């Protein structure tokens, strides 16, 4: 009775309207996309490696 | 998704205070007189049904 | 809208009650509202507050009735109308509480819809009479070899489970339930034990794990979990075993059998203590109320194997008391120990020593014994009792120069002890309890190296299934070992032991 | 490939016996095992580029 | 503030009875503010004594309370403010900065009381937290969303243990942490505040991954009791609304019991066993129940507990012992042996340690460890009278492994650079299982005892052997 009156008027006459996308956005993680798989560069260039390895190797027994 | 769900819950609580606003409206209205009288006569009828 | 439906439910509440007795709180402090009115109140009436809180009325004093709130003070305040429901405490009892988790009120805390129950019956109702009670001719099997043989348990029998705090205290209880799945499947309703676990104290997270485990083992389909959790109020906790018992009466009265496990009654005691001190009721030994004994005795004697004129039915019980330091001398343990017919006492050293179950046979007793034991299992475990007794004594003579006799005892004893160890949540059938113990008794496996016992055991079971699952089924169905069965069984064991 | 790498590694323990004084065997072995296992756990860790649009 | 004005009637302690006028009813658990040069003295309404005369508990001091002093009623449970600037500031019981970083941003306020989530709501833990402390990991592995409980001695590195946890676990996980101090020293407060400013967990410009609520023991017992409830709601704000998992930390919950015990007595409610609250069980229970792994947020409490006179069978620790998922005992003896951590391994037991749960290998290794230690413990008595001189070669080897294991446990901590000056070690879960496995197998029975002493992982055990070898 009283329940009916309060509710009927309330539901019917007053309805919230959803907020801005920005307000939703603010309370949640925004998103920015990760970049790069990882591209490293060529290493152990030239005969530096060739000379180094040939000379360095003597890791044998005598 | 989390805030989307939260906004729905927040809405139920918003609508709760809107119900409270409507409670004040009822108590402002001569529903305060007329529905209290309705309750009075209803209670008489109920009490007569005892 | 969700709002519209919720209001629709509220809208349907507009009935007025011309309350024959109304009371009004004078003061509410400590959850002890002292209400003015309620002259027609019956003792332990259910009363409904303005807050809607429910209560009982332990103290009926002439001018004011000191109601005990089942609810919380947060929603209770002074001056409040205290409607008198006018009906002393009753809880639904009936068939459909199988696989249902309910709180004490009888509201589902699993929330799996309204309870299916046939009546709501009072829970302060008394225990079966002397003449309405006749002997326990029925055994019950928990799927634990040691428990079933060394401490054989029956139906309508109450036996304590007093032991070290949560060290698989819950695990021991659950094991019985798992073997009861097998028996439940079994048609005879003396074998359809509709189990009731009464989780007293245990928090909702802990019981959620129990629930999950129970669902996993599909045990819910005869289980009932009366749950009074840590958050749940001390009056609810107090009346929780009494309430649980009432559910059990329906089964017992129906002539069926069931098993109610009160776990742990120690926390029930604390709740009564809390209540009593707050009601200014006299404290007693170990600051527990004096008539805490009176409560426990009433509860534990309701459980019983009824007379055959009383439709041959029962409510088996297995109360669990948690001994905080193994203090059997403690007031609540001493009382319970007298009331109970048996004790199981798990020992911490054994737990630490990885014997899980950590059961200590010495301080475990059954006072009904072979009346509730399978004949087959009795035969092949009289020897076992004697052997283990010697092993215990000669375990302390394990410490340099030691006789061959002493060494034989040690070999047999260690191997037997290892044999009776069981991994948690593995139940077993009696028809496989009997072979393993027979082997150990005949010392076939006592010959086999200690390290190889485990592998032998599982292999032996598979070997038995292959060689003669006829023997196993025969053992199961005959239930009594003929000389021919013991011969044949020995042969099978010999054959297995050789491999 | 990867199976060649480990098979040759254990072979090299007994090859390095024939020519003891190894010190970059340990660097070769540690590096090949490490990155093989590291990439394997990286590849097992992987959620390929996926997002819900069915449910979420 | 409702025009319910009450005049004090009895100052007899923290208990202050107020005499609200006729025709104006208060409600239990309200908040009264009394204008004072002490700002607003906050009284939590805890009983009604009728005739509009309440019996309330004070938070702040009752010195200079004037008889018949007007008491405004602000009503309902005290509502603190919550926000994300809750993180990085110390907050007193009544919800005000103690680091004076201005008022906490009051996006929302919430009451300090809240009710445990229902049985239906609960979602059960089944994930393994890692501490990086080997003994803890093997012999009592912790589980995310758990209820870890640090029973231990008199700040016997109780704080240190927590500091290590914050250093490793808190920093590691992105979720918030809340460090709550119930009746703890301002000396300790200053050290912790300074220390956590240093570790950068507290960032005083920029958000902190921890929040602090320090309630200290100079505060009257009432304030000491109800600081915890406040802390729980902050965790709830995180748990629920922010959704974020909370690695809660509270200190020390025996102080929570003691604070409550005092006000039980003061409330006139007869105190139960060993003078504790009559409502000890349910108050602990409500606190513990509020803290849980919820679908909205998994909450992982680490609760310090002080074992009075190292007796844990005293009803207050023993009652708490039930509610805790993952108990841990930190004992003086093990510390004294020079083993850091001071954890008693046998007594430290976490619920999860089940064979499949931790994996069969982990379990089997841990079973072997448990046996090895238990055997050693049994043999200690034998060594006591007989001596190790007639107990097996096997027994001697088991003992030798146990001494090695005993000092394998000795693992330094980064937060015991303050103490010992020895930088800590973090050992991977897989690595710890492996390292214990090796020892038991006897692979490292050629490794010196002191080359296990105060080292981390397998590499370290070997390395310190190499150092000694040189």
């Amino acid at each position: 009775n009283v329940i009916q009156d309060l509710y009927l008027r309330e539901l019917k006459d007053t309805k919230l309207a959803p907020s801005t996308l920005q307000d939703a956005e603010g309370n949640v993680k925004p998103w920015n996309p990760p970049q790069k798989p990882n591209l490293p560069e060529l290493e152990l260039q030239g005969p530096e490696a060739l000379k180094a390895y040939t000379e360095q190797n003597v890791e044998t027994a005598h | 998704v989390r805030y989307e769900a939260s906004l729905r819950q927040l809405e139920q609580r918003q609508l709760a205070k809107s119900v409270i606003s409507r409670v004040q409206s009822e108590l402002g209205n001569p529903k305060f007189q007329e529905k209290v009288l309705q309750q009075s006569i209803s209670e008489i009828e109920q009490l007569l049904s005892k | 809208e969700v709002s519209s439906i919720l209001e629709e439910r509220i809208k349907g509440v507009s009935d007025e009650a011309n309350l024959n007795e109304t009371g009004r709180v004078l003061a509410v402090g400590d959850g002890i509202a002292r209400v003015f009115g309620l002259n027609n109140i019956q003792a332990e009436e259910l009363v409904e507050f303005s807050s809607g809180v429910k209560g009982m009325a332990l103290n009926l004093e002439p001018g004011q009735v000191g109601i005990v709130l089942f609810g919380s003070d947060r929603l209770v305040k002074e001056g409040e109308l205290v409607k008198r429901t006018g009906n002393i405490v009753d809880v639904p009892v009936g068939p459909g509480l199988l696989g249902r988790v309910v709180d004490a009120l009888g509201n589902p805390i699993d929330g799996k819809g309204p309870i299916d129950a046939a009546g709501r019956s009072r829970a302060q109702v008394k225990a079966p009479g002397i003449l309405p009670r006749r002997s326990v001719h029925e055994p019950v099997q928990t799927g634990l070899k040691a428990v079933d043989a060394l401490v054989p348990i029956g139906r309508g029998q109450r036996e304590l489970i007093i032991g070290d705090r949560q060290t698989g205290k819950t695990a021991v209880a659950l094991d019985t339930i798992l073997n009861q799945k097998r028996w439940n499947n079994g048609s005879d309703e003396s074998k359809k034990l509709y189990c009731v676990y009464v989780a007293v104290g245990q928090k909702r997270s802990t019981v959620a794990q129990l629930v999950q485990t129970l669902e996993q083992h599909d045990a819910m389909k005869y289980s009932i979990i009366v749950a009074a959790t840590a958050s749940e109020a001390a009056p609810l906790q107090y009346l929780a075993p009494f309430t649980a018992a009432s559910i059990g009466e329906w089964f017992r009265d129906n002539g069926k059998h069931a098993l109610i496990v009160y776990d742990d009654l120690s926390k029930q005691a604390v709740a009564y203590r809390q209540l009593s001190l707050l009601l200014r009721r006299p404290p007693g030994r170990e600051a527990y109320p004096g008539d805490v004994f009176y409560l426990h005795s009433r509860l534990l004697e309701r459980a019983a194997k009824l007379s055959e004129k009383e439709g041959s039915g029962s409510l088996t019980a297995l109360p669990v008391i948690e001994t905080q330091g193994g203090d059997v001398s403690a007031y609540i343990p001493t009382n319970v120990i007298s009331i109970t017919d048996g004790q199981i006492f798990l020992e911490a050293e054994l737990f630490y020593k990885g014997i899980r179950p950590a059961i200590n046979v010495g301080l475990s007793v059954s006072r009904v014994g072979s009346a509730a034991q399978v004949k087959a299992l009795k035969q092949v475990a009289g020897s076992l009792k004697l052997f283990l007794a010697q092993y215990r004594e000669v375990a302390a003579f394990a410490q340099s120069d030691l006789d061959a006799s002493t060494k034989q005892t040690l070999v047999r004893g260690e191997r037997l002890t290892q044999l009776l160890k069981q991994n948690q949540y593995s139940p077993l059938a009696t028809e496989e309890q009997v072979p393993l113990i027979y082997a150990g008794v005949n010392g076939h496996l006592d010959g086999i190296e200690l390290s190889r016992i485990g592998e032998f055991e599982s292999s032996f079971l598979s070997y038995l299934k292959s060689n003669h699952n006829e023997l196993l089924t025969e053992i199961r169905e005959k239930g009594e070992l003929s000389k021919e069965l013991l011969a044949s069984l020995k042969s099978a064991t010999e054959s297995f032991v050789a491999t | 490939a990867k199976s060649a790498a480990n098979k040759l590694d254990w072979a090299k323990v007994i090859s390095s016996l024939r020519i003891t004084g190894s010190t970059a065997t340990q660097l070769s072995s540690f590096k090949k095992r490490n990155d093989e296992a590291r990439r394997q756990l990286l590849e097992l860790q992987s959620q390929p580029t996926e997002v819900d649009f069915s449910h979420y | 503030s409702t025009p319910i004005t009450g005049k004090v009637t009895a100052v007899i302690g923290a208990i202050v009875d107020v005499h609200f006028e006729q025709s104006e009813l208060p409600a239990i658990l309200n908040a009264l503010e009394i204008k004072t040069p002490q700002g607003k003295l906050v009284l939590e309404v805890a009983q009604h004594l009728g005739e509009n005369t309440v019996r309330t508990i004070a938070m702040d001091g009752t010195e200079g309370l004037v008889r018949g002093e007007k008491v405004l009623d602000t009503g309902g449970p005290i509502s603190v403010p919550v926000g994300r600037e809750t993180l990085g500031r110390i907050i007193n019981v009544i919800g005000e900065p103690i680091d004076e970083r201005g008022p906490i941003k009051s996006k929302l306020r919430k009451p300090i009381h809240a009710d445990p989530p229902s049985f239906a709501e609960q979602s059960t833990s089944a994930e393994i937290l890692e501490t990086g402390i080997k003994v803890v990991d093997l012999l009592a592995p912790y589980a995310r969303g758990g209820k870890i409980g640090l029973f231990g001695g008199a700040g016997v590195g109780k704080t240190v243990f927590i500091q290590e946890l914050i250093n490793n676990i808190a920093k590691a996980h992105g979720g918030f942490s809340v460090f709550t101090g119930v009746g703890e020293r301002t000396r300790e407060g200053n050290d912790l505040y300074r220390e956590m400013k240093e570790t950068g967990v507290i960032n005083l410009e920029g958000e902190s991954k921890v929040a602090l609520v320090f309630g200290q023991m100079n505060e009257p017992p009432g304030a000491r009791a109800r600081v915890a409830l406040t802390g729980l709601t902050i965790a709830e704000y995180f748990r629920d609304e922010e959704g974020q998992d909370v690695l809660l930390f509270i200190d020390n919950i025996f102080r929570f019991t003691q604070a409550g015990s005092e006000v039980s007595a003061l409330l006139g409610r007869i105190p139960s066993a060993v003078g504790y609250q009559p409502t000890l069980a349910t108050d602990m229970g409500l606190l513990q129940e509020r803290i849980t792994t919820t679908k909205k947020g998994s909450v992982t409490s680490v609760q310090a507990v002080y074992v009075p006179a190292d007796d844990l069978t005293d009803p207050a620790p023993a009652t708490t012992f039930a509610h805790l998922d993952a108990t841990t005992v930190l004992s003086r003896g093990i510390s004294e042996l020079g083993i850091y951590p001071a954890v008693d391994p046998l007594d430290s037991k976490s619920r999860l340690l089940d064979a499949a749960v931790v994996g069969q290998e982990h379990y089997d290794v841990a079973s072997k460890v448990q046996e090895t230690l238990q055997t050693y413990k049994s043999l200690q008595d034998i060594i006591a009278i007989l001596g190790m001189d007639e107990l097996s070669e096997q027994d001697k080897l088991t003992v030798e492994r146990a001494r090695k294991i005993q000092r394998f446990l000795s693992q330094p901590f980064a937060v015991a650079e303050v103490f010992t000056g020895i930088p800590g070690k973090l050992v991977r879960l897989k690595d710890t299982v492996a390292s214990f496995k090796a020892v038991l197998e006897g692979k490292y029975d050629n490794i010196p005892e002191h080359a296990f002493y105060m080292v981390g992982g397998i590499e370290d055990v070997v390395a310190k052997a190499e150092k000694l070898a040189a």
